[PDB]
């Protein structure tokens, strides 16, 4: 369908959606008080993907925004980009869930879960276009992991049919934020793979090399790191928002990118990384785009792929691009890098070519793959896992909420699970 | 016979069809809009035909019996904000809702069934208005699903509805080497149970074959579907040139019923066409029949991915469009039987069908392929063919030994048992056709 609801939770997630919207209403043009710029057809004929025609043309978004913490919300409608929203949709609540995953839903968060399905429930009714729920937060993020998580299996009960699309920020195994993230992470796969369909590897640590190396940034930002993600949200839905000659959507994603139920994650990578002042020295080409693409270094989940072997590749090429200038160019990395690609597929290439472009470039393309390299990233949150918990440390703050030890050790045996399906499958 | 109706099922399926229209809105006079302009001659609007494909409109807005069936409303979309807006009757453009994704579980069922309805009423309609009605002309995809499984059920369907008309299948495969998607062996290997027992005949386009000879013979540096499809297009207007125009030599739709269908099955002939000469050459170019039938059957010209040269000589036809001697296709017939390439079975001993309609082709300002005083178009049933079953058995059989994918249509209406018969089947095509020329 085209009426999709964006959903948002956790503190990363209204950053991150506060820079989603500012580049879909770029592409269309749509100020942010609700006043119609398109020109004309293709900016009109598809503005229902996320808005609503209300009164006076104001168009404003789907997004629920929820979060534990009052004092993130205050620092977006007060600022720019807030009259889009609408005052109902926000959902707010002292105290806060205290960066731990068992209060943040199991107890406190708790609270909020009956008034963001009444929301939710109303906004499906008078939507006569759903397919499924965009949702952006983190993997070890207080109120993105607990009543993130939860929000899943209570939209799956009422829309069993309908998708669930997930924008979840894996953990960095080298600089983590807090001592508590590894451990938030480990118990919120436990529900995340049981209920939603399909969910995207994002890491902060893999955008800061990119933001370096490629784009040439000394000091990164949350502002800035917001964007990349946004290119890449804003990419898979192109299809569905403009036309072209091959119109994927995300159904035809499980059907392909997903070979067997259990392996949701993938490997996003936007191109071309637009480098300040190095720029006009480039030539916009598809053979140009493929070399990014496939680059380990741009990977922001972001396991050397290389080392593993994938899956099924997926690119969303836009702009100024024909049929045979990806067909020709991704069959190549087929022969040459052959020994990455497993045979039984057999074919590991799947195209999606668009209409229009992306403000600022003539033409762009996103990057979206299973490797079994992803196991590594568990690893690393298995063996923190198990390694710093080995003498029960900081874990009354958990069993004191009510769950069990037997809760904590269910959700490590289901990782463990999944590294060895990466092997059936063998490498 | 007079009338043929033509169904589009899927993206590509109504893309093609969009450029048959075109084409043949351009043979005959007809402008954007219909109405008329002027609808002119003998036999150009009419007289006969049409009518034939357009329907007469007391006005002169003549209607295309075309009937154009998605799941996807996009793509319909963009057909009701093209020029061509207004060469259809807006009920019959069959938008969906919800796609049926990628695909046949859905498309064949789950989904599609949910709209056939409207669609065969939408035909029985059409088919009531239309006299003798010799045929429906099926243009799809054998890539994804709905093209693919509604295309499937809907050809079913009008089997069953009538089961006398002919029922021709413009059907588009996979590459060999290449594809733009990932389950396509089971979106084309679970139909061909059903193309093989519904379908009178089948043609076959790779899409990678064109491209070969639009980046070679056209010399294209960046190809496209749209002049790709507009080749097809011209391959279609012609089998069919003389059931619209004046010729020396009649071809009925059912001729090749006749002449290239042997058994029951094995009706999948492949497709060639030439000339095929970019403007900048169509100068120093200037020639006779005799050659562009050589043409014919060289390998650069086949539209299909295969080896003619492989294959043996099962019936064939060649249709000659424009100024066009009788004899002298005769005589370079035989100088190509003298070739001693495709060796003619015993079977046939020999089986030409030559079709001479007087009619020059014709190309749109969308296609760079020179127009032409006289073109020809090539049927054949070639054994080259169960190489391409082959090709795309092994592609199936990988996948459904892992299984892995199944789970997608068995989840939703299919069993695995489904997936081995439809398998079988195509087996046993595989071993028939070869039979058949593999006796001598
Ligand atoms: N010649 C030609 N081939 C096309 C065209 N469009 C698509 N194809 C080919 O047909 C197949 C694509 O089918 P899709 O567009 O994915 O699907 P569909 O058959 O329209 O139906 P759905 O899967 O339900 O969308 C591929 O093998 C393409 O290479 C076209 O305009 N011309
Ligand atoms: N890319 C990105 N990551 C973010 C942003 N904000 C927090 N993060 C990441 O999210 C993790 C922290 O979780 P947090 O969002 O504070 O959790 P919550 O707010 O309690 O749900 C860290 O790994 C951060 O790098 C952001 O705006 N962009
Ligand atoms: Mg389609």
């Amino acid at each position: 369908m085209r009426e999709i609801i964006h959903i948002s939770t956790g503190q990363c997630g209204n950053q991150i959606g506060a820079a989603f919207w500012e580049t879909i209403c770029g592409e269309h043009g749509l100020d942010f008080n609700g006043t119609y710029h398109g020109h004309d057809d293709i900016q009109k004929e598809r503005l229902n993907v996320y808005f609503n025609e209300a009164s006076s043309g104001k168009w404003v978004p789907r997004s629920i925004n929820v979060d534990l913490e009052p004092g993130t919300i205050d620092a977006v409608r007060n600022s720019a980009i807030g009259n889009l929203f609408r005052p109902d949709n926000y959902i707010f609540g002292q105290s806060s869930a205290g960066n731990v995953w068992a209060k943040g839903h199991y107890t406190e968060g708790a609270e909020l879960v009956d008034s963001v399905m009444d929301v939710i429930r109303r906004e499906a009714e008078g939507c006569d276009s759903l397919q499924g729920f965009q949702i952006t937060h983190s993997l070890g993020g207080g109120t993105g992991s607990g009543m993130g998580t939860l929000l899943i299996s209570k939209i799956r009960e009422e829309f069993p049919d309908r998708m669930m699309a997930t924008f979840s920020v894996l953990p960095s195994p080298k600089t983590s934020d807090t001592v508590v993230e590894p451990y938030n992470a480990t118990l919120s796969v436990h529900q995340l793979v049981e209920h939603s369909d399909e969910t995207f590897c994002i890491d902060n640590e893999a955008l800061y090399d990119i933001c370096q190396r490629t784009l040439k940034l000394n000091q990164p930002s949350y502002g800035d790191l917001n964007n990349l993600v946004s290119s890449v949200m804003s990419g898979v839905t192109t299809s569905l928002r403009y036309p072209g000659q091959l119109n994927s959507d995300l159904r035809k994603l499980a059907v392909n990118l997903v070979p067997f139920p259990r392996l949701h994650f993938f490997m996003v990578g936007y191109a071309p990384l637009t480098a300040i002042g190095s720029q006009s020295f480039r030539s916009l080409t598809v053979p140009e785009l493929t070399q990014q693409m496939f680059d380990a270094k741009n990977m922001m989940a972001a396991a050397d792929p290389r080392n593993g072997r994938y899956l099924t590749v997926a690119a969303f090429f836009r702009g100024k691009v024909s049929v045979k200038e990806v067909e020709d160019e991704m069959h190549k990395v087929q022969s040459k890098n052959s020994d990455y690609f497993v045979e039984w597929i057999p074919n590991n290439v799947q195209t999606a070519v668009c209409s229009v472009a992306p403000q600022g470039l003539d033409m762009a393309a996103t990057f979206i793959a299973n490797s079994t390299s992803i196991q590594e990233l568990f690893k690393r949150v298995g063996d923190q896992f198990s390694a710093m918990f080995k003498r029960k440390a900081f874990l009354h703050w958990y069993t004191s909420e009510g769950m069990d030890e037997l809760e904590f050790s269910e959700a490590e045996s289901n990782m463990n699970d999944l590294v060895s399906e990466y092997q059936q499958y063998q490498e | 016979m007079r009338e043929v109706i033509s169904i589009n099922v899927g993206q590509a399926g109504c893309q093609i069809g969009n450029a048959c229209w075109e084409l043949y809105s351009l043979e005959h006079g007809i402008k954007p809009d219909g109405h008329l302009e002027d609808g002119l001659s003998k036999p150009k609007g009419g007289e006969e035909g049409f009518s034939t494909f357009f329907h007469e409109t007391g006005y002169g807005k003549f209607v295309p019996r075309a009937i154009y069936v998605d799941l996807e409303p996009n793509v319909i979309d963009e057909v009701r904000n093209g020029p061509y807006k207004d060469l259809f009757h807006p009920e019959q453009l069959i938008s969906g809702k919800e796609d049926a994704a990628n695909n046949y579980a859905r498309g064949h069922y789950t989904v599609g069934r949910e709209i056939l309805g409207d669609v065969l009423d939408r035909i029985r309609k059409l088919a009531d208005q239309c006299d003798g009605l010799q045929g429906f002309l099926f243009t799809h995809s054998l890539g994804g699903g709905t093209g693919s499984g509604l295309g499937s059920l809907l050809l079913e369907e009008l089997s069953a509805e009538y089961g006398k008309k002919s029922k021709l299948e413009f059907a588009v495969y996979p590459a060999p080497q290449v594809s733009t998607s990932v389950v396509e062996p089971y979106n084309t290997v679970l139909t061909t149970h059903t193309t093989l027992e519904h379908a009178d005949c089948t043609f076959m386009v790779d899409n990678e074959a064109i491209y070969d000879m639009c980046k070679r013979n056209l010399d294209i540096p960046r190809p496209s579907f749209a002049n790709l499809n507009n080749l097809i297009a011209q391959v279609v207007s012609s089998v069919t040139a003389s059931l619209r125009f004046d010729g020396s030599l009649n071809v009925d739709l059912n001729e090749f019923q006749t002449n290239l269908v042997p058994y029951p099955r094995i009706h999948f002939p492949l497709v060639s066409y030439s000339p095929v000469l970019s403007k900048s050459k169509a100068f120093h170019e200037s020639n006779s029949v005799s050659e562009i039938t050589n043409a014919c059957f060289e390998p650069g010209n086949q539209m299909v991915k295969c080896d003619p040269r492989d294959g043996k000589y099962m019936a064939t036809c060649l249709l000659y469009r424009g100024d066009v001697v009788t004899r002298d296709v005769q005589r370079a017939v035989e100088q190509v039987k003298n070739k001693k390439t495709v060796q003619l079975v015993d079977w046939c001993p020999t089986g030409f069908k030559i079709g001479i309609c007087y009619e020059p082709p014709t190309a749109t300002p969308n296609s760079q392929l020179a127009t032409v005083d006289r073109a020809v178009c090539m049927l054949s049933n070639t054994t080259s063919i169960a190489e391409a079953w082959k090709r795309i058995d092994r592609k199936f059989d990988l996948m459904y030994a892992k299984r892995a994918f199944v789970h997608w249509y068995v989840g939703e209406g299919m069993e695995e048992g489904e997936f081995t018969e439809a398998r079988e089947d195509l087996a046993a095509l595989e071993r028939d056709y070869i039979e058949v020329g593999a006796d001598s």
